[PDB]
């Protein structure tokens, strides 16, 4: 209700001087439209009943000039209003994207990309449409009404009180209807969204919907949603149906009273006939503008909920922040230290990770393995600071990770997440993200290390073979290998592998790892794994279960001392 | 684009028809209200006639004849004036006769009240009818969706049926409700105003009707000019959406590696381009209304001047011209909306034809209420040769036998046909040649509600609706008790991670902040399958995203410990399958070999080969 205006009065500020010109152009166009009946009154007054056809044609030329001015001013108003609305949309999109860019992974997951995209483009377009409509169409009715009152005062104000009382009652009736209708419209929009959600959920898993033979429950849920939406829409239709007839009746009754009082004034000889025609045309214009403006009032609740959804994003401050007093070492080696670190979402009953105390030497391959959901997926994000430590501390080369400059840390971190993704263009373009200036020889070396050259070389385009927008056109193993190679051409101090090796063939994993230790043994490698065969070769192995460390050491010591890792190994062995 | 206009409109009108007399009454009330709303201004013009007659007759000397007054005016000149005096009912020296004006205005006011009441009642009835027919359409679409065979959802595109079933009915609502009211009232209004105008004068009527060709031509020309800019804006917004998808979906990768600023610059360039395109498109789109209003205003100039000069000749009275001007305005008012609502009308008609084509799709064969029951789980297959389409034999000469205590496993490379195997076992598709029997009962003569409610089946992917995790697990059996849900949940080890969420068992799994990755998604689905208490469990590679330890624990606890029920296991990891009762090796749509782990180890073949892929990966 109020969020939309709190957004408009902020993000239309650069276009105040342009809204001023569109307002004055609309005022002039509307004033000419209402001036046409004025000169019509003049021609019927002193042209008719006097027999002067020269005055008839002269005032006809005057009216042609007036309508030409009206069209030029209306065209200019539409042009400038379109520019203002489009610029507002551009500014809002830029601001929303910039604010989203500063988000961490936590808030990005909280909103979700599939909804963030629409919230940054289509839910900006929905407000842009309302801004343009209210600039070019909606404000016509108030402008029409004020101009009508002014022209009534100009044209024998002795009866202008009729318009001065008629317009306020029409405004009060329409405002009452709008006030009683708008919450119903908002509820109807929310219920439409809900029924669309129900239908989408039913369509997505129709196979599993029929698998459990739960058709009656789905039918009942859909019937309930449809019925409540129907009730809300029926109330909205009632209010909207008691809307046009009220305005039409008000205008017609005011016109009848106008005829009566105009006849009374003509009897006294202080009125002329043409003014009645002018007043009737004023009323017709007011009715036309009111109908054409308040017809579009369905747009406002949709834009209101839309602006609320956008303000959800715009009002969320990022948790991650640079310390503003960052430590700036010349370089950071591959020494990773975790000391009693814990991580938990707010309000969670138990932490997702707790009491981790493992450390790695200057250059070492360390693999962390654990069961699904046992906090292993968050340790990688904690090292590179996607999230932040709630209790405990994590330090890089002896200095706390929360105090280190985050951009330098990311420049020194070569990470491939479990959320495997690629960008559009060629393989060379995606691979360029590693260094942005490497020669093709370095890229080929990267594919050789990542065991991706064996298949990419067969393509005639070579490094320039096109890829899908989301990487769908490649297989999961190929996507993981490409991400691996993108990591390889960075020469980072620490390698951060987020179960990328899980989707690869075991021989391919072994060759990738041995090539990696052939080229970058000095660089520290941290691996979170779901499969033992990628963990046996690691120098140090740490196992976490239920969000807590349950073992640490070398592989054979893990068999000898850790029952949980023994179970893992006996379940993985063929 | 649309392919059928007349038929789609006819069947939509038929869908609104079945109330018969109610629709007839709606049309009648609309016609009435329009007719009285048109007649009203004529009565106002008659009142203005009386006023004008009185005011111009008070000037002439009293007691003279009207013809004598005209002659006296003409004798001094003023030929146009005398021709005017000749053009109304007047007697010199007479007053304005306020009684006649009062009764005329009372009649006009009563008619206006009646017209307003009729229009309000018509709008109310039409709204009720539209909502009723829309509830009927939604119920019909739901019944259709629950009656379609799975072949449609398989053959249809991913993003097509959702917009066909969800957005199309919304377009149906925003089409029928808007047009059948506004278009009908506007057409009736323009026709009634036209016939009234012709009753008043045809020479002015021509000047008021020349607008329609001009206005329609202007609208069509502006649409033709706008089409290139519209497609440019569409393409630019598509590029912007693609770039935003790239940035948001791969947010981690762009955030890392320091490519934030490059993405920001690319977004800035795309935003400037779409700003330019949208500016042009919206300007040319909104240009239409000023142009048609200009054409109508020019018509207003024409009618005003011609009526004035013709009244100066005395061919008609002043009140007729006042009414005529009001009719000209009431004639132009609906034209602008009618010109622009054609796109909405045709969009609604196309959506209606699409929805009715969906509703005309053939349904799967009716159920046979045999009410089958399971007692031993002896699932047997014989000579099954099912294929999705006439062509490649996706399944060929397939045959197998199960055991009551068997957790038999089907293993093979991706694309072999295990998913279609379990789908056929679900009767999702018909089987050509061969027969499927369980416990000696042919499932072809068994109702699907009796069959699928007892098997229990999980896909590789996970379907989770917009409910809490608790409802998601309880969907397997809503009649289950509150703590039975928790027991089935802790049997599937979802409780191992659910308590780490912000709201345990109450998290909106649709709204979740990404804390539920694929493995725990599969854990939740496995818990839901457990809660249903099935006796013929099958696992279509819901085995994928979970760790092997949790894998083996769950598989043991709810397939091998539960010896009373047989099970089907599908997994790409041979470890998770080892030591199971009977193993089926299948490739190229047929079973290569079958036996136990020791047996396929002893005889070297395909199974020995994939065992030589992971551990002994001799490549
Ligand atoms: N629309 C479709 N969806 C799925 N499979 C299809 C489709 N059309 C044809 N097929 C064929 O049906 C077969 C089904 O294989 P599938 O059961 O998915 O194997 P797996 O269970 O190993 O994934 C595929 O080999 C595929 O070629």
């Amino acid at each position: 209700s109020n969020m939309l205006w709190a957004l408009l009065r902020q993000y239309v500020r650069p276009y105040r001087w342009l809204l001023a010109v569109v307002a004055v152009l609309q005022v002039i166009s509307n004033m000419a439209s209402l001036y046409l009946p004025t000169v019509n009154a003049a021609i019927i007054d002193d042209g008719v009943a006097k027999g002067d056809t020269a005055r008839i044609v002269e005032l006809g030329a005057v009216m042609l000039g007036v309508t030409a001015l009206q069209v030029v001013c209306a065209v200019g108003a539409v042009f400038f209003g379109a520019r203002a609305a489009t610029g507002f949309g551009h500014d809002l999109r830029a601001a929303v994207f910039t604010h989203v860019t500063t988000f961490s992974a936590e808030e990005a997951g909280r909103f979700g990309a599939a909804s963030l995209l629409t919230r940054t483009t289509n839910d900006v377009g929905h407000i842009q449409q309302l801004v343009q409509l209210t600039v070019t169409m909606l404000i016509t009715a108030p402008i029409m009404s004020i101009g009508g009152i002014f022209m009534a005062l100009h044209q024998d104000a002795g009866l202008s009180w009729l318009l001065l009382v008629s317009v306020p009652v029409l405004g009060l009736a329409n405002y009452w209807i709008i006030r009683h209708l708008m919450p119903v419209f908002t509820r109807m929009q929310s219920l439409i969204d809900g029924i669309n959600r129900v239908l989408r959920d039913q369509l997505s898993g129709i196979r599993v919907i029929r698998a459990f033979a739960r058709e009656p429950l789905e039918r009942v849920r859909f019937a309930e949603a449809n019925q409540t939406l129907s009730d809300s829409a029926l109330e909205a239709g009632r209010w909207q149906a008691l809307m046009l007839p009220v305005t039409t009746l008000v205008i017609n009754v005011s016109s009848v009273a106008l005829i009566w009082f105009g006849g009374l004034r003509i009897d006294a000889g202080q009125m002329q006939v043409g003014s009645l025609i002018a007043f009737l045309a004023y009323f017709m214009q007011i009715l036309m503008a009111v109908l054409m403006a308040t017809f579009m009032l369905v747009i406002f609740p949709r834009a209101a909920v839309c602006a609320d959804r956008i303000g959800e994003v715009l009002s969320t401050q990022t948790a991650i922040t640079n310390p503003a007093d960052p430590v700036r070492p010349a370089a950071i080696a591959g020494d990773i230290g975790v000391h009693d670190a814990t991580f938990c979402y707010p309000g969670a009953d138990r932490p997702v990770l707790q009491d981790v105390s493992f450390t790695v030497p200057r250059g070492t391959t360390t693999a962390v393995v654990g069961s699904t959901g046992s906090g292993k997926s968050t340790l990688i994000s904690l090292i590179c600071r996607l999230y932040d430590v709630t209790s405990g501390s994590l330090r890089i080369d002896g200095v706390d990770v929360r105090d280190l400059d985050i951009e330098q840390l990311w420049s020194a971190i070569g990470l491939v997440p479990q959320r495997g993704y690629l960008f559009s263009g060629t393989v060379a373009e995606n691979l360029r993200y590693g260094r942005a200036d490497a020669t093709d020889d370095e890229m080929w070396e990267a594919l050789r290390v990542a065991a991706a050259a064996d298949f990419v070389r067969a393509h005639p385009q070579g490094l320039d073979m096109p890829v899908a927008q989301g990487g769908i056109n490649f297989s999961g193993g190929q996507r993981q290998r490409l991400a691996i190679a993108r990591a390889v051409i960075r020469r980072p101090a620490i390698y951060l592998f987020d179960d990328a090796f899980s989707a690869l063939d075991v021989h391919t994993d072994a060759r990738v790892r041995d090539a990696l230790r052939e080229v970058a043994a000095d660089a520290t490698v941290v691996i979170v794994s779901q499969r033992i065969s990628t963990v046996i070769e690691a120098d140090q192995v740490v196992v976490i279960d239920d969000g807590r460390v349950v073992g640490i050491g070398t592989h054979d010591t893990l068999l000898a001392d850790c029952p949980i890792y023994a179970e893992f190994a006996e379940s993985q062995a063929l | 684009r649309t392919r059928d206009f007349k038929g789609s409109a006819i069947r939509l009108a038929r869908r609104l028809l079945p109330q018969r007399a109610l629709t007839l009454a709606v049309i009648l009330l609309g016609v009435g209200g329009i007719a009285i709303g048109v007649i009203g201004p004529r009565i106002l013009g008659h009142a203005t006639d009386l006023l004008f007659n009185g005011v111009i007759g008070r000037e002439l000397p009293a007691g003279l004849t009207k013809e004598q007054a005209v002659e006296a005016a003409r004798a001094r000149g003023d030929g146009t004036f005398a021709d005017l005096l000749s053009g109304m009912d007047i007697v010199p020296g007479q007053g304005v006769d306020f009684g006649a004006v009062g009764r005329t205005l009372a009649l006009a006011l009563g008619l206006y009240l009646v017209a307003a009441l009729l229009v309000w009642v018509q709008a109310r009835l039409l709204n009720v009818t539209v909502q009723r027919t829309m509830v009927a359409l939604r119920a019909e679409v739901q019944e259709k969706i629950h009656r379609l065979p799975l072949s449609y959802f398989d053959s249809r595109q991913r993003g097509e049926v959702l917009s066909r079933v969800t957005n199309d009915v919304d377009n149906i609502q925003n089409s029928v409700s808007m047009t059948i009211s506004q278009l009908l009232t506007s057409v009736l209004t323009v026709f009634a105003v036209l016939v009234m105008m012709l009753t008043i004068s045809p020479l002015l009527t021509l000047f008021t009707v020349v607008t329609v060709p001009a206005s329609l031509w202007v609208t069509r020309w502006i649409t033709r000019r706008s089409q290139p800019l519209f497609v440019a804006q569409w393409r630019n917004t598509g590029r912007l959406a693609a770039h935003l998808e790239e940035t948001y979906s791969g947010f981690t990768i762009v955030k890392t590696f320091g490519h934030r600023e490059a993405a920001a610059g690319k977004f800035a360039e795309l935003n400037s381009e779409t700003q330019q395109s949208s500016f042009g498109a919206q300007f040319f789109s909104g240009l239409v209304s000023p142009a048609t209003m200009f054409i109508g205003n020019l018509s207003y100039v024409a009618v005003a001047v011609v009526g004035g000069l013709q009244v100066a000749t005395g061919q008609i009275t002043l009140g007729s011209i006042q009414a005529f001007i009001q009719y000209v305005r009431q004639f132009n008012q609906p034209l602008t909306q009618v010109a622009g609502m054609y796109n909405t009308l045709q969009s609604g008609i196309a959506s209606a034809e699409r929805v009715f084509d969906l509703l005309d799709t053939e349904e799967e064969s009716a159920d046979s209420p045999r009410r089958a029951d399971v007692r031993t789980g002896r699932v047997e297959f014989e000579h099954v040769s099912f294929s999705y389409v006439p062509g490649t034999p996706v399944i060929e000469d397939l045959s197998l036998v199960a055991e009551p205590g068997s957790t038999v496993a089907i293993v093979g490379p991706t694309g072999a046909g295990k998913t279609t195997l379990v789908n056929l076992l679900m009767r999702f598709y018909d089987v050509d040649s061969g027969r499927i029997t369980i416990d000696g009962v042919d499932i072809a003569s068994v109702s699907r509600e009796s069959l699928r409610a007892s098997i229990g089946m999980v896909l590789q992917d996970t379907w989770l609706f917009a409910g809490t995790i608790y409802d998601n697990i309880a969907y397997g059996r809503p009649d289950a008790d509150e703590d039975e849900v928790i027991e089935a949940a802790t049997a599937a080890y979802v409780d191992r991670f659910v308590h780490t969420l912000p709201n345990g068992y109450d998290t909106r799994v649709d709204d979740d902040g990404g804390a539920i990755s694929a493995g725990e998604k599969q854990l939740i689905t496995i818990a839901r399958a457990v809660l249903a208490r099935p006796k013929l469990l099958v696992l279509d590679e819901a085995t994928s995203s979970v760790d092997t330890r949790t894998e083996l624990l769950i598989a043991h606890a709810m397939a091998e410990l539960r010896r009373d029920r047989t099970s089907f296991i599908i997994a790409h990891r041979l470890s998770t399958i080892r030591d199971a009762d009977l193993i089926l090796v299948m490739d190229s749509g047929r079973i290569i070999e079958r036996g136990t782990h020791e047996e396929l180890l002893a005889r070297h073949g395909r199974y020995w080969e994939m065992t030589r892929v992971h551990l002994g990966g001799i490549k």
